[PDB]
């Protein structure tokens, strides 16, 4: 194949051979259980929303009841489905008056699971339309406006009220911004249960609410008319409530959102099995939505050595993509993200960031890949952030990464200003429009030192992913193999919610979503 | 003006002494323009700059306008008798609290946080103890010198003790949220007696935390310090390890 | 806490929400780096305006230099309502912008002649403003794109100054006088003017003193328009020329005999 | 030979036999030809120093006196030689008799020619072992310190005052400068004569005198002592004075000097044939003395069309670097230079510039190439300057620049403060410690745009050297060749200074340097 860094194929085929063993033999426990939160997901998208009179969800309601009083490991669809043959009731109406105590789902007469299953097939072909018909909207505004074929220039708002998230939105677009993620309020990965309605208030961003996301969507569909180019919109699903946020996104058309399989177990402390669950669904969703998935492999260099855990990230990266075709996503759908995180004062530094990136570019070729700015060595001073940032963009330029994080060049003692943000687009555009062809004309030493830094990291990142089959990955995250950090199986938050399913359990949308189109 | 250095009269400095070129940078929310930039001038000319000159004017909106602006301040300090504020501590950031612990403390400083009682709120002690902590402030268990072990939402109070014993917990961390018929100080009293009766009431920091708690409750209580709503792991982190040095304590690695 | 809606009689800068009036600055002390330093720039920049200045970065340029980047909120307000717009902005135009301004309101290159006529030997001045390095970084009429100069010598009679404008078809005339002894630039400026006067071709082009004794009012006293003194560089120079060859129309000795 | 553009290297010998062919026919003129100023050098090389009574320099006292009432060419050498056999004074008191009006050079008696070369050869060899010993001590110094592999940090400093200068050159050295220029006094060009003394005031710069030469010297090398690497020293020599600033330095061991031969006609209107017989003995004691010599081709681009004039400068360093050779000077002492003056509008810009950069790396491949900052498109934005002066210092790690000019981000808009030196210092350093090994990994590609571009530039270049060799060097200057300036050939000022040699004319440190060792 065609490399500039003279890669050993035999060995990255090796490599993705041992992560999709891993991915396997992980899968091999995922198809056998199911948790709260996919079964959540399985009433949404049946229908149930709002909320009762004291702020729960209401599909957070009748799974709870469902689980409390009666047998969910025959999931929520069964017993969706069989309320609605029993009364007639449509499934919303059914959660309200589970809701208010009039109705009890485990007391009806159970039907036969067959007339149940025809009974919610049309409320899911319906849902499933509507997803198909959101992607679909969003490929012929692509078609309509023309996406550019350089760096999408990724930005972020977090102003904490959704209302003033638009206009902040709006005015990073109309500064250049291609792609616009709004930070999901601090922690909400540690929330059972999405929030309901517009917040208009939150610590560190805006919660991560379907009316978020509507009004956000909307907003910046009057831009991108404005403007004549389309403005893709991104979010948060990590932790706790992954197919939930997913289904969200796919129903109100998000267009990229964070979905990384390991992030909830190791930065968070989610439980090792309930993440790898309800990770597969939430993939599920997007891929059949069409939405990019994009990557925390950023959070394995913050705050550790950039240069000895290279091999780390590459080894994340290849698990996470299996993760992904497991799950039916496209290549073209796997933001695969990694960060220029390496230390400005290590001589020759940037070769090895060049060597990494490249690598990375060339592994997966069809990945639109996630490049991420440097935030360890940030510091005070706001001129020499700026050259980083410089620099930052002149790799990405250079190895043709997809999706570009902005860097700021006050990433260090405050969130950016506006004026900070339109100097780093106003550099990010310089330096993509003097470079615009650079990575065709540049050429790497044969045995020179990026060839070697790439070769070595893929030799450890190889070695890394052959002891972690050979443990397992379970038995891995336990050792501490990715991000130093020791997780118990059985330790974490959410291990309570998942159920080994029974063997009538059925849910319509894995078939409709892994199957159809 | 006179280029000799006077320490009573310090001045900025710019290519010739005692001059006052200082820079500034700022977004007014106002279209560009000539009527722009005399409001950038006029209001860099109240902060003391003699000869103002917007250097360079941008509009970043319809209705905002970045400028830069060069000018000789005509303020002076009092170099010579400025007195060092030694009032002034703040949080010690990740890689100094790792090195401090290193120096001043051979061990790992072994932390066992869990919501005790009946209560399920965690948010509070996950947002202090997890690697990616909160709001950009990164947990205890991201630091490299820290042994941070959490054991969960309702977490009975002996089998918090006893998991500290176990663990060697030089400190311990209880989070506690729900004030309903002041249930959070009832269950902390009964931690610190159930910690006094084991005999092991020093040996260990003993902090509390929540959304309603304050120092003065902690106090009253017995606790060493008690950190309310406004708290960062970082705060908890300098806190753990500086109290540990003063109030030279023990883990409980030496306790049988 | 403060209010958040905007109001343009109080209008405050702008960092990520409206009235928090963040602006960033940087500064250089002649003090040596510390706290005593850090301490020194904190109190320096509250008298700014700053509420609580934070010193974002502080790195010593020498034994006895600090470099500092502070942020605060600063208090003042500027009415924008109530701003005036000046006519005053006199500032002399840019090259590009000299060579547009001659494209645009004239069809033709501006023809330039400049000399020390006389006796006097003195030429650096008018080198400064006519030859293209120009004079501390002001490149002077030669390099300007729409701009004919044409520097004859050092010591040229006025009558080989004239006769050379009317061959060239001059549209300014430029003589740099420096020499004071006995009023001789005086003399050699009146007998120019006369001998221009004589020729009848005082029209149709532009008179320019220089030197460092000549200002505007001893140049229009003599009978010019205008004179500069020993601050003008190149640019001053061109955007005179230009502006006063459009306020009047100077038909350039191309069209003469 | 070896090449990352694959230039047409039977094109660049083609352009060097041009360009060696017009400095061939130039120098039929130039050594038939003297001028004031190379007298003067002469009499300052025979110990001839001071003013007189008025102020004059003593050298343009005794050149004048020869020139009016006696035949100057003759040379110097010979009426000074007559007045030591005559009168037994050393060139000194000579010097002071006839500023005195007590001797008249010209009355004397004549003796017989070989008595006034004998007369003369003693103290000439005396100068040229000072300058010798001048040579040999920064030979010394560099082995004692070592020379840097990297790039050369040149900064200028100047305030008008040279007992500051002094502070401020030492400020710069310990901030991280490797060559330190005090910018001339502007228009010093067009001075007939060297002031005398140590300068306490000036305009746009320090006046160049023998005595700024020493007191930067010593300051300099109590900074070097202070330091443990030595740090270079330079100045300009351009216009109606050359020979005689370069005697000056080569006394004062300035260890860099520019001497740009064609400076003086193009934007100083100095008459081309004083400039080329000046600058061919200015040369001669360079090289002589191991002084490395910078050109001011970077005045091309300025307010030009870089993209467009890019052969031009080309065609200028070749016909430089002929000229210089001609003088004796080594081609490791040939700082030729070139700027980074594209427009940063430019599409693909960035590869033109690293394309040109590279030509001239490649052809001049022993030379201590030197390259400028941008300068024409900088503006009032300090932050998108300081990302162009990053931009400049990767071209100039990626191409091997020895000599590296520091741009500054408040260049458009003053004297760059002492903060700004240092960001501009610690942000090329940083740069260049990231990329130390870039330009051995790099390799571009065949046919790819940077190849393109620098074959299109030679064959402009070559073609435009084929024009000036069929016209002649001056006709070519008078048709305008050279920066869309024409310029006559008996025009410009100094046209008065240039002497016919006569057939006894005589000249001894012409052979001594240009001959010896
Ligand atoms: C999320 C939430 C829940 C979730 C928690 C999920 C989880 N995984 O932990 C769940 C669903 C469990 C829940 C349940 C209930 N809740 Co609730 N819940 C909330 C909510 C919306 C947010 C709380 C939160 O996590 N805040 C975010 C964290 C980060 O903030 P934090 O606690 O202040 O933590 C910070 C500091 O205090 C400090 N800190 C905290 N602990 C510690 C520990 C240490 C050692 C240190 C150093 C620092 C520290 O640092 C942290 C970071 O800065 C609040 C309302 C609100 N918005 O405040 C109600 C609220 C706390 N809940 C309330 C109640 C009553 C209940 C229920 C009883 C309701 C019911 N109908 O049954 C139940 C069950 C009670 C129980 N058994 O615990 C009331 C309590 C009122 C009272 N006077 O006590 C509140 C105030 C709502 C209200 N206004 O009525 N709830
Ligand atoms: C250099 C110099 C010389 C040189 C000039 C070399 C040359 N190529 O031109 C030479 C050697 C020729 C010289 C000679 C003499 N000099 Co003389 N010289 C000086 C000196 C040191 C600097 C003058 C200079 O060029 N300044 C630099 C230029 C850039 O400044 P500038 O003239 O002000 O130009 C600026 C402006 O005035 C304006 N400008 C100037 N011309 C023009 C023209 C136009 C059209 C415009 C728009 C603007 C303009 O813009 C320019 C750029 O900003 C001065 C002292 C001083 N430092 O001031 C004495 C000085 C001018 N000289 C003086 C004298 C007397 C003489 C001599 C007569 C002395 C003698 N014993 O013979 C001789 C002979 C002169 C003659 N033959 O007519 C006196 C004049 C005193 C007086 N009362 O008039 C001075 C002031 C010295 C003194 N203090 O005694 N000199
Ligand atoms: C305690 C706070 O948490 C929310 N809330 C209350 N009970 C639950 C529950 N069982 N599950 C999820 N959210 C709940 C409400 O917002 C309430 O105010
Ligand atoms: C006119 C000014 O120029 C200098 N000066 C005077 N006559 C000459 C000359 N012939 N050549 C060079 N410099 C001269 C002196 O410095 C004087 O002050």
């Amino acid at each position: 194949r065609e490399s500039k860094l003279n890669l050993d194929w035999e060995l990255v085929d090796k490599a993705r051979e041992a992560a999709r063993n891993i991915v396997k033999d992980t899968q091999k426990f995922i198809d056998a259980h199911t948790t709260v939160s996919v079964e959540r997901t399985v009433c949404r998208l049946l229908g149930i929303d709002g909320v009762n009179d004291l702020g729960v969800p209401l599909p957070n309601v009748v799974v709870d009841h469902i689980k409390s009083k009666g047998n969910l490991s025959l999931g929520a669809a069964t017993y969706i489905g069989n309320a609605m043959i029993y009364t007639g009731l449509s499934p919303q109406e059914i959660a309200e008056r589970v809701a208010k105590g009039e109705l009890d789902l485990t007391s009806i007469p159970m039907a036969d699971l067959f007339e149940i299953k025809l009974a919610v097939q049309d409320i899911a072909i319906k849902t499933v339309e509507k997803i198909r018909e959101n992607r679909r909207k969003r490929e012929e505004f692509l078609k309509k406006y023309g996406d550019k074929e350089g760096p999408l220039l990724y930005v972020i708002v977090a102003t904490g009220n959704i209302y003033e998230d638009v206009v902040q939105a709006q005015a990073a677009a109309r500064q250049g911004a291609d792609v616009i993620a709004v930070i999901r309020a601090t922690a909400q990965s540690l929330l059972d249960y999405v929030p309901y309605g517009p917040t208009t208030e939150g610590f560190g961003g805006t919660y991560a609410t379907q009316e978020n996301f509507r009004i956000m969507r909307k907003a910046l569909d009057e831009v991108s008319e404005e403007l004549g180019r389309y403005i893709r919109l991104c979010n948060y699903a990590s932790g706790l409530c992954m197919p939930e946020i997913a289904a969200m996104g796919a129903l109100e058309r998000l267009d990229v959102m964070l979905n990384d399989a390991l992030y909830g177990i190791l930065f968070r402390d989610i439980n090792m099995k309930r993440t790898m669950v309800d990770q597969f669904f939430s993939r599920v969703i997007n891929g059949f939505a069409g939405i990019i998935i994009n990557t925390g492999e950023d959070n394995y260099l913050t705050t550790a050595d950039a240069y000895e855990k290279a091999h780390t990230v590459l080894a994340s990266q290849l698990i996470n993509e299996q993760f992904a075709l497991i799950a039916g996503i496209p290549e073209e759908q796997m933001g695969l993200g990694h960060a220029f995180e390496m230390n400005p004062d290590l001589r020759n530094g940037f070769l090895y960031e060049l060597a990494q990136a490249q690598m990375v570019r060339e592994i997966f070729p069809k990945a639109p890949l996630k490049y991420m700015p440097p935030t360890k060595y940030m510091t005070g001073n706001i001129f020499k952030g700026h050259v980083q940032d410089a620099m930052f963009n002149v790799v990405t330029i250079m190895t043709k990464q997809r999706i570009h994080l902005l860097g700021m060049l006050t990433e260090a003692i405050h969130t950016p200003f506006m004026s900070d943000r339109a100097l780093s687009i106003e550099s990010a555009k310089y330096i993509f429009n003097n470079m615009a062809d650079i990575a065709d004309e540049i050429y790497f030493k044969e045995g020179g030192i990026i060839q070697r830094r790439a070769n070595e990291v893929l030799k450890k990142a190889y070695e890394l992913l052959k002891e972690i089959e050979q443990e397992g990955l379970f038995k891995a995250l336990e050792q501490g193999k990715f991000a130093d950090i020791k997780r118990p199986i059985d330790g974490g938050k959410g291990l309570e919610g998942v159920v080994e399913k029974d063997p009538n359990y059925f849910n319509p949308f894995i078939d409709l979503m892994l199957r159809g189109d | 003006y006179d280029t000799t250095l006077d320490l009573t009269r310090v001045k900025p400095y710019g290519d010739t002494m005692n001059d006052g070129k200082v820079q500034l940078s700022f977004t007014l929310p106002v279209p560009d323009g000539a009527k722009a930039v005399e409001a950038a001038k006029q209001l860099a000319k109240k902060m003391g700059l003699e000869n103002p000159m917007v250097v360079y004017h941008a509009p970043l909106d319809k209705n905002f306008t970045f400028f830069i602006i060069y000018g000789s301040l005509i303020h002076t300090v009092d170099y010579t008798s400025i007195q060092v504020q030694e009032l002034e501590i703040k949080a010690m950031s990740m890689e100094e609290t790792n090195e401090y612990i290193k120096k001043h403390i051979g061990r790992k400083v072994v932390v066992v946080g869990a919501t005790t009682g009946t209560d399920a709120h965690t948010v509070g002690l996950d947002a202090i103890m997890n690697m990616k902590g909160y709001a950009g402030h990164y947990g205890l268990e991201r630091y490299e010198m820290i042994e941070a072990y959490n054991l969960g939402s309702q977490v009975p109070n002996e089998e918090f003790v006893k998991k500290a014993i176990e663990v060697g917990a030089d400190a311990l961390l209880v989070s506690q949220t729900v004030t309903q018929k002041d249930a959070h100080i009832k269950n902390l009293t009964h931690l610190v007696e159930l910690l006094e009766a084991e005999g092991i009431r020093d040996k260990v920091l003993l902090i509390c935390g929540g959304p309603r708690i304050t120092h003065e409750l902690a106090k009253e209580l017995g606790y060493d310090a008690g950190f309310g709503p406004g708290t960062f792991a970082d705060h908890v982190a300098t806190f753990i390890v500086t109290e540990m040095v003063k109030r030279k304590i023990p883990g409980l690695k030496g306790y049988k």
